[PDB]
RNA sequence: ACGGCUUUUCCGGAGUGUAAAAAGCUCCGGGAAUAAGGGCUGGGCAAGGCCGGUGGCAGCCGCCGCGGUAAUACCGGCGGCCC
RNA sequence: GCCCGCCGCCUGGGGAGUACGGCCGCAAGGCUGAAACUUAAAGGAAUUGGCGGGGGAGCACUACAAGGGGUGGAGCGUGCGGU
RNA sequence: UGGAGGUGAUUUAAAUGCCA
C-alpha cells in the first residue's frame, strides 16, 4: 500500500487548485475521502480523488466496458469518432463511471478515465438473505430497483459463497464496488451496455435512499464506505 | 386499460376460460394439439428415410451469390412421393448414379426448413448403396454395386 | 494469327431468335433442336447481347434438346469476319 | 369487410380502396359462373 | 540419450469359486512389453496475420456472411484449442 | 401518475379478410373465418446530410439584361472517332 | 418569447435510367 500512497505526496505538491476544494484538500482541513459527499459540493478537478483515494488509478481498479466508433454523413464523406465507457473504484466501497468522446482511442479512454472520477459515490452493502443471516459486508442489505433508457434492473441479496449472477458488464462494475454475492431480474433490451451500466449504478445509488432504524443496522451489518481496510 | 380482468377471490371459471381461449392466438401450441406437422410430410415423422434417385439436376443460388448446387430427384419407398435432396461436399455428384438406393436426412435450417442460399432443398444425402458420402468424397473408402 | 472463340471443347453457336423473358433466349443452331439459352452472372455486368449477335455458348449433356449457356460474346469486328473462312454458314441466319 | 388499418400505408403496394374493388368483381364471377 | 524400477492391464500355471462350466479373487514364471481417436481453427466462442492449390468457377454457410488472379472464412501441409 | 372493480381485443410479415360451411337482406352487400406454402425482417420516434417543378437572404460576363466581335455554310492547317 | 385554428387564393407543356 505504499507506491499508491507516495503517489499522493508527489501530486499534492505540482497541483495548485482553481476551485475551492482544492483549497480545502491542500490545506490539510479536510482530509478524508468521506467527508466531502453528503454536504452539497461540486467537483471539477480531478486531483481531488487522486490525493483522498490514491488508488483509483492502479489498472487493476480500472476497467473498459465497450468501444463503439459512431458516425456522422457530409457532402465530403464520412467523419468518424469514437465513444468509450469506463468504471473506477477501489475495491472497497466507491465507484464511479463516464464516457468520454473524442476521434481517436487513446484520448477517448484518456477522457473517460477522467470524467469517472468526477462522478463517483459511495454506497451501503450488508447482508440481507433469507438464507444467510451473518453480519458481513459481502452484499446488498436489501433489495433495490434502478430504471434508465428502457432497462429496469433488481438486485437482491444472496448467500455467502455464491458468486455474482448477473449479465456480463454488471460483473464488472459490482466486483469495483466490492459486492461479492447477488442475485439478479431483469427486463428491456439488456444489449445496450450504456444503459445496462447506468442502471446497474442507479440501483448501487439508490441503495442510500431507504430509511432505516438505528435497530436494522445491528442485525444487517450495514456499513458505509470503507469498513476496517 | 383497466387493471385486469377476473382478479376475483371466486371468479376461478372465467380465469381458466380467458387463459385457455388465448392460448389458440398461438402458432406453436396450435401446431401440436392439432398434430399439423404429420399429415403435411413426407417422410412420417422419422429421422431418416430410403429412397431411390430418378436423375439428376442443379438449381442456381439466390440473389447476392453466384453459382450453381447440384442436386437429385429422390423417389421415397414408404410413400411414394418425390423430393429434392442436396449432395453436400466437393465432387458428390460423381458418384450418385441412376438406380441407387439413397438415405435422406434434414438439413437443419430455422424452423425445420431449408438454409443458406440454396432455397427449397430440405433434406441432403448422406449414405449412397450403404457407404457413408462422406467418406468416398475424400476417398478412403471404396463403391459397391460398379 | 487470330483469338477468336471457336469450338473448343463442346461449344455451340448461339444465334437467337426471341427473348421470352427473364433471361431465357430461343436459339437457332445449324443442330435442329430448340434450345434455350441462360447467362451466368460474370458477364451480365459488361456487355450488351440482342438478336443477330452471333455468339458463342455451351449446352449440356441432359436432353441435349433445350440446352446452351453464354460464356462469351461476339464484336462486329468478328461476326461477319467469320465469314471468308466459311467455319460458320450464315445461311443458317436466313433459313 | 374487417379492415385493418396497416394497409392504407401506401408505402410498398397499391392503393386499399381499389384492391377491395377488385376482390369484390372475382367474389362476383365465384359466385354466378356456378357458386351454387 | 543414457542408467534403474513397477506389473494395474497382457500371455502361460496352481488353489478357490460354480448344479457343471465360465467370469471373479489369492499366489507363482516372463516381460514397458499388448492398448487414442473425433470435431473444430473469421465473429457469437477457446484457439494461426503461415505455406501450396482454386480463380463468381468449384465449394462453405444453424444466423450474420466469404470466393471477381494478393482468400486469416473453400481444398490440402505444417502448427494450435476443447472434450 | 399511485391504487380498488368489470368487460372487449392482441401474439413476426404475407397467404387473407381469401377458400369451405352456416345466419341475415328484394338486390348490392353485412357478420363469422382457417390451412398448404412462402419469407428475415415488416413496422415506430428522433439525428447528421442530400435533394424539392417549397420559403427567405446573397452572388457570378465559364448567367442574364444593355452592347462590340463572331463560330455554325466554302477551301486548306492540325487533333479525335471509324474504316 | 412561443404556438393553435379559420377563410381565401396558389400559373402552358414537361416521361425514363448499366455495373461495380
Ligand atoms: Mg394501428
Ligand atoms: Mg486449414
Ligand atoms: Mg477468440
Ligand atoms: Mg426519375
Ligand atoms: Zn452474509
Amino acid at each position: 500500500s505504499q507506491e499508491w500512497k507516495e503517489y499522493a505526496k508527489r501530486v499534492l505538491d505540482e497541483w495548485q487548485p482553481k476551485t475551492k476544494l482544492g483549497m480545502l484538500v491542500k490545506e490539510g482541513q479536510i482530509t478524508d475521502i468521506h467527508e466531502i459527499f453528503r454536504k452539497g459540493y461540486q467537483i471539477k478537478e480531478p486531483e481531488i480523488i487522486d490525493v483522498l483515494l490514491p488508488e483509483v488509478n492502479a489498472r487493476e481498479n480500472q476497467e473498459i466496458l465497450d468501444i463503439a466508433l459512431t458516425v456522422r454523413m457530409t457532402d465530403s464523406g464520412r467523419r468518424v469518432r469514437f465513444r468509450v465507457l469506463a468504471a473506477v473504484g477501489n475495491r472497497d466501497g466507491y465507484v464511479g463511471l463516464g464516457i468520454g468522446h473524442g476521434r481517436e482511442v487513446g484520448i477517448a479512454i484518456r477522457k473517460a478515465i477522467n470524467y469517472a472520477k468526477l462522478n463517483i459515490i459511495e454506497i451501503k452493502r450488508g447482508c440481507g438473505s433469507w438464507e444467510c443471516r451473518c453480519r458481513r459486508p459481502h452484499s446488498v442489505p436489501f433489495t433495490v430497483e434502478g430504471k434508465e433508457g428502457s432497462v429496469r434492473v433488481k438486485l437482491i441479496p444472496g448467500p455467502r459463497g455464491l458468486g455474482l449472477v448477473i449479465g456480463d458488464v454488471g460483473k464488472k462494475i459490482l466486483r469495483l464496488a466490492g459486492i461479492q454475492d447477488v442475485w439478479s431480474q431483469t427486463l428491456g433490451e439488456t444489449r445496450t451496455t450504456v444503459n445496462f451500466a447506468k442502471a446497474v449504478f442507479n440501483a448501487l445509488y439508490n441503495t442510500n435512499k431507504v430509511v432505516v432504524t438505528p435497530e436494522m443496522i445491528e442485525r444487517y451489518g450495514i456499513v458505509v464506505g470503507r469498513a476496517m481496510p | 386499460p383497466g387493471k385486469k380482468a377476473p382478479n376475483g377471490e371466486f371468479a376461478g371459471r372465467k380465469l381458466k376460460l380467458k387463459r385457455k381461449k388465448f392460448r389458440w392466438s398461438d402458432i406453436r401450441y396450435k401446431r401440436r394439439v392439432l398434430r399439423l406437422k404429420e399429415k403435411s410430410d413426407p417422410l412420417e415423422g422419422a429421422p431418416q428415410a430410403r429412397g431411390i434417385v430418378l436423375e439428376k439436376i442443379a438449381v442456381e443460388a439466390k440473389q447476392p451469390n453466384s453459382g450453381m448446387r447440384k442436386a437429385v430427384r429422390v423417389q421415397l419407398i414408404k410413400n411414394g412421393k418425390v423430393v429434392t435432396a442436396f449432395c453436400p461436399g466437393d465432387g458428390a455428384i460423381k458418384f450418385i448414379d441412376e438406380h441407387d438406393e439413397v438415405i435422406i436426412e434434414g438439413i437443419g435450417g430455422p424452423k425445420g426448413g431449408s438454409m443458406g442460399d440454396i432455397p427449397g432443398i430440405r433434406y441432403k444425402v448422406v449414405k449412397v448403396n450403404r457407404v457413408s458420402l462422406k467418406e468416398l468424397v475424400k476417398g478412403r473408402k471404396e463403391k459397391p454395386r460398379r | 494469327v487470330i483469338r477468336v472463340p471457336l469450338p473448343e471443347g463442346n461449344q455451340l453457336f448461339g444465334v437467337v431468335e426471341q427473348a421470352l423473358g427473364a433471361g431465357w433466349m430461343d436459339v437457332r443452331c445449324e443442330d435442329g433442336k430448340i434450345r434455350r439459352c441462360r447467362i451466368p452472372g460474370k458477364l451480365r455486368r459488361r456487355v450488351w447481347i440482342r438478336v443477330g449477335d452471333l455468339v458463342i455458348v455451351q449446352p449440356w449433356p441432359v436432353q441435349s434438346d433445350k440446352r446452351g449457356d453464354i460464356v462469351y460474346r461476339y464484336t462486329q469486328t468478328q461476326v461477319d469476319w467469320l465469314l471468308r473462312k466459311g467455319k460458320i454458314t450464315q445461311e443458317f441466319l436466313t433459313g | 369487410m374487417k379492415r385493418r388499418p396497416r394497409k392504407w400505408k401506401k408505402k410498398g403496394r397499391m392503393r386499399w380502396k381499389w384492391i377491395k374493388k377488385r376482390i369484390r368483381r372475382l367474389k362476383r364471377q365465384r359466385k354466378k359462373e356456378r357458386g351454387l
